[PDB]
This record gives structure tokens, sequence and C-alpha cells, in this order.
RNA sequence: UAGCUAGUAGGUGGGGUAACGGCUCACCUAGGCGACGAUCCCUAGCUGGUCUGAGAGGAUGACCAGCCACACUGGAACUGAGACACGGUCCAGACUCCUACGGGAGGCAGCAGUGGGGAAUAUUGCACAAUGGGCGCAAGCCUGAUGCAGCCAUGCCGCGUG
RNA sequence: CCCGCAGAAGAAGCACCGGCUAACUCCGUGCCAGCAGCCGCGGUAAUACGGAGGGUGCAAGCGUUAAUCGGAAUUACUGGG
């Protein structure tokens, strides 16, 4: 099984490391926004929520989060912190 | 094949010393003992028997050609 | 004919049968023939047919006619068989093919040379 | 360190499992038996296609002892299990081949350096 | 093969996926399915079609084509438009291989070929001429797909042996 | 594919032949040996066994075995008791 093809391994463990560490990322500002959200402090929430924001979506435009749960994410928490405002 | 037998149904030795003997020899002779011959046994009469349930069938069988 | 109940319980096709149980889809089968012996007829005939008990690939176990006027079988040589009854001896359902695998075909034949596996006497 | 009835494990993938000891080869009246050492021993459980039988009888080497064995300064190398490997009983070769569980260094004793080839540590 | 089932039946809410949903949890309700056959067991890839039949039907599903499923056994995830993947990776397992005995390698249900099994089924051939696919504005480049030759009367058809 | 050279030169076996089912006699072994899809043939004139000649059928194939359907209205709804 001599391939070139053995060099798309190494260069994908490059990616996967990568986007491992986008993705957490993503979690963290989540329970962040979701640390207000169990205190019930809307401002605090609200500016959790909008530090975010630019960055779910910069994050949504780099083709590792597809459309709809980046719209999803900032729709049922936005109408969540309605309820604790 | 060492052969051996053990006589304890006696207080003498020439009794458990008799009773060893048929105990061997005799074994022997039982087990020396084989079938012989007769096979196969052959048909006296069936060779005639059987004739007349061939000609009878074949005879009657012959209403065939329209 | 009472149809209501022909809904509820279809025309029960009967399953066809075989007559060679030596195996479907597989036309011969090799074998590697114990037991070379003689036997005889039923009833209507007086003959002495020689028969094999033939041990099959498929670890069956059956007996079949030894078709010929002259053999050079010996108990072992595998041979091939192939369906066919007799309507003579009461349990056999195989014929045994001459000039087979390790069973030379009869000698001093001149008709029917296809059976028997002996080959045209060109000479 | 091993005697009569001493329940093993076979690390070899003959098909065994479980073996007894029926006596141990070499010297008479001998009692143990060394890490490095051939004994007689039976079957007392069998995977279905294993290449030997229950009840079979036959000649193997042990291989790890809970006792261990010691080295020439005074270190020792105590297992936690007694396995042996299944050999000819009449040419002493190896019947199993992929063994499991490392081995001792002692065991250079060429009759058993195709064990080690094979042996995966140690 | 007579009762079967408990994320199982549904609702609310959080989460989750491209997207609906017990897809997943918390609580409440105790229901749902079953003689028009449930569950359980065995068997089998499906269809267009193919063989046969006056028809209705009975059998079958190699090959030409579409769909699904698998890739040594089983499990998992990443990358990516798309796989949770034949010729990628990680783990477990089984069976082989090399050795420098440290430490690594291997997956023909791809084309040929090999052993075995079996009643029985072929060359370890030539080339991208042709059609098609992959990168590029373009030129080229690659392909045992494919196009051909061979082995065999296996079948269909045709002719000859005056 | 088309054209020329050429000795009629290099190219036929297989099954069956009592009825079903086209197609026969003689000789040999004599319920022995053997044949057979079916019924059955064979005890010294065997058209069925074996050989020979002849005949019939088919054809680069011919027989045998295996498999499905049909015939089979022997699963009958079409179409049975």
């Amino acid at each position: 099984n001599i391939k070139s093809a053995k060099k798309r391994a190494i260069q994908s463990e490059k990616a996967r490391k990568h986007n491992a560490s986008r993705r957490s990322m993503m979690r963290t500002f989540i329970k962040k926004v979701y640390a207000a959200i169990e205190a019930g402090d809307k401002a605090a929430a609200q500016k959790a929520f909008n530090e975010m924001q630019p960055i779910v979506d910069r994050q949504a435009a780099k083709g590792l989060i597809h459309k709809n749960k980046a719209a999803r994410h900032k729709a049922n928490l936005t109408a969540q912190i309605n309820k604790l405002a | 094949g060492v052969i051996v037998i053990k006589a304890q149904e006696y207080r003498s030795q020439e009794l458990n010393r008799e009773a060893a003997l048929a105990r061997l020899v005799a074994m022997i002779k039982e087990l020396t003992t084989e079938k012989k011959a007769r096979r196969p046994t052959r048909p006296t009469r069936a060779s005639k028997e059987r004739r007349l349930a061939s000609k009878a069938q074949k005879s009657s069988v012959k209403a065939m050609r329209g | 004919a009472t149809v209501n109940q022909l809904v509820r319980k279809p025309r029960a096709r009967k399953v066809a049968k075989s007559n060679v149980p030596a195996l479907e889809a597989c036309p011969q089968k090799r074998g590697v023939c114990t037991r070379v012996y003689t036997t005889t007829p039923k009833k209507p005939n007086s003959a002495l047919r020689k028969v094999c008990r033939v041990r099959l690939t498929n670890g069956f176990e059956v007996t079949s006619y030894i078709g010929g006027e002259g053999h050079n079988l010996q108990e072992h040589s595998v041979i091939l068989i192939r369906g066919g009854r007799v309507k003579d001896l009461p349990g056999v359902r195989y014929h045994t093919v001459r000039g087979a695998l390790d069973c030379s075909g009869v000698k001093d034949r001149k008709q029917a040379r296809s059976k028997y596996g002996v080959k045209r006497p060109k000479a | 360190m091993i005697q009569e009835q001493t329940m093993l494990n076979v690390a070899d993938n003959s098909g065994a499992r479980r073996v007894m000891c029926i006596k141990v080869l070499g010297g008479s009246h001998r009692r143990y038996a060394g890490v490095g050492d051939i004994i007689k021993i039976t079957i007392k459980e069998a995977i279905p296609r294993g290449k030997v039988k229950k009840g079979d009888v036959l000649k193997a080497v042990v291989v790890r002892t809970k006792k261990g064995v010691r080295r020439p300064d005074g270190s020792v190398i105590r297992f936690d299990g007694n396995a042996c490997v299944l050999l000819n009983n009449n040419s002493e070769q190896p019947i199993g081949t992929r063994i499991f569980g490392p081995v001792t260094r002692e065991l250079r004793s060429e009759k058993f350096m195709k064990i080690i080839s094979l042996a995966p540590e140690v």
C-alpha cells in the first residue's frame, strides 16, 4: 500500500486539533453565557451574549459552523434572556 | 498378554489352585472359540416358483397394440 | 369454492419433493466409494447386481449401482456419481459412471461408447 | 516454583486455557520447577476450534510464575500469574504461535529463542 | 410463535442535527401495539426484468441497468460539499510476516495469479487509438475503468467437409 | 472487405432401432451375463442382453445427469370435490 495518500493523514491531523481548539472555544462562551443565566442578571448575560456574538459569526463564516446552528443559538438564548429580563 | 488370575474363594492352597486352572485354561478355551461358516444359502424352488409369477404376468400383459 | 376461508387460507401448493437427495444443483458428486460387493434383485428378476457404498463429499453415505460387465474397483479409488434408479434393487437411486476419475470404463464394448466412458477405438 | 496439580494459564494461541501439572520432568523425585523448565501437563479447558482437546496430555514449558525468578545480582521478577506454553510431546517444538504476556531474559537458550522471537516483551 | 413493549405511548421545556422527531434528557400522564397475525424463529439482497405458460399465474434475480448494504471481525471519530470511508487513521480481536530480537509491517468480496474446496469455471497479455473521469484561463499529465488479444464447442447464429 | 495462385485437395461423428417413439435381421452367451424414463425383456430361433451388418434421428455437436415451468383442471380466482 505504497501510496502518496499517507500525507493526507498527517495533514488532516494538523487540521483536526486546529478545529478542536476552535470547538471547545465556542462551548466556553456558551458556558459564559449560561453562567449569567444561572445568576439571572440580564445585563451580565447580555454582556456575555454580545461578546460571543461577533465570535460565532467569524466561526460560522470560517466554514466550521453551518448557518443554522449559528442562527439557532442567537434565537433560544435571547428569548430566554427576555425571561430573565 | 500377561494373563493374570487371582484366587480368594478358598482356605487351602489346592482348592485355590484348581480354581485357578479353569479360570485360566477354560478362560483360554472360551476366548479361542470363534464363528465358522455357512453363507450364503441358495434358493431351491423359488427358481421354479417365481417362474409362474413371471410367465403369468407376461402372458396377461399382452393387451397393448391398438 | 367457499372463497371466504380461501382468503383466510390460500391454496397450499404442495412442495415438489426430490428424487436425488445426493445434492440438489450438483449434477454430479465425488465419493471415496468403499465397500465393494454384490446383491440380488427383487421378485421378478434373478441376477447378481454389483453395488457399492459411497461416502459423499457432502458427508452422506449412499449406495450406488456398478454398471458394467467388468469393473476395476477396489473399495477405494474415488469415483463420480449421477442420478438414476434401477427399479431392481430397493435402496439404490444413483449410478456410477464407468470411465470415472479412478474407475476405468468397461473393456471390450462397442455400442453406446459415450456411455461407460469407453474411448472410441479409431484404430 | 511449580509442582503437582498446579493450575496454570496458557500464554499461546494454541487453543487451551486452563492446564494442570501432572509431572515435573527431569531428575528423580524432584519437587519444584524453575521458570525456564519443562513439565508434563494436561488440558482442563480448551476452545472449540483449538488444535488440541480437553484431557489430552503433552509437554509444555513454563514462562511466568507468581513466585518469579531472581537475577545474578539479587533482583527478582514476580508475576501476578502462572503461565506456560505448549510443546511437542516428542520434539519439544512449541505448537502455539502467538505468545502473550512478557517472558524472562534468562531464556536465551536457543531452543526457546524461537519463543523469544515471538515473545512480546522482555 | 400468543400476548409483546417501558425512551417504550404522548405532552411540556432545555439540548441537539442541514433540517422534523424520545434524536437525547427532567417532570407529568399510562398508555402503545395484537388475530386485517403482534412479538418470536427460520429463510432471502430488492426492482426493471429473465425462464416458462393460451391466459391467469408459477419459478428466478448470474449477466445489462437503477437502489440499498459491506470492505479481514467488531467499535469509533476526524477531515471534508459530501464518508462516520475498499486501495486513510485510532482501539480491541483473530490469523500471517520481517528482524539488527530493539522495533515495525499486512488486509486481493480491484485486475491477473496461488493454494484449498468443489461436479465445475480461463493469461501472473498490449495500450490510453476510442469514450469517460480528476487539475488548470490553457497546454499537458494519469487510469488492469475502459478498448482489444488469448484459454474453453458453454450457449445463439452462419457456412463448409464437393 | 476486395483480388489472384490451388491439389478436390486439409475438415464426421453421437444416440436409438418391442410399445410410448421414426427405424431391422443374423450370430454368440442361455433367469447366466446384462438392459432399463415408463411397462417390463432374459430358462438354447432373445427384433429390448452382447457383437456384426443395415436403418432412423441430430449435427460440430450428440447422448447422460442436475434444475424451473409446462403437460398437471394432480391447490381447480381463471378452473376440482
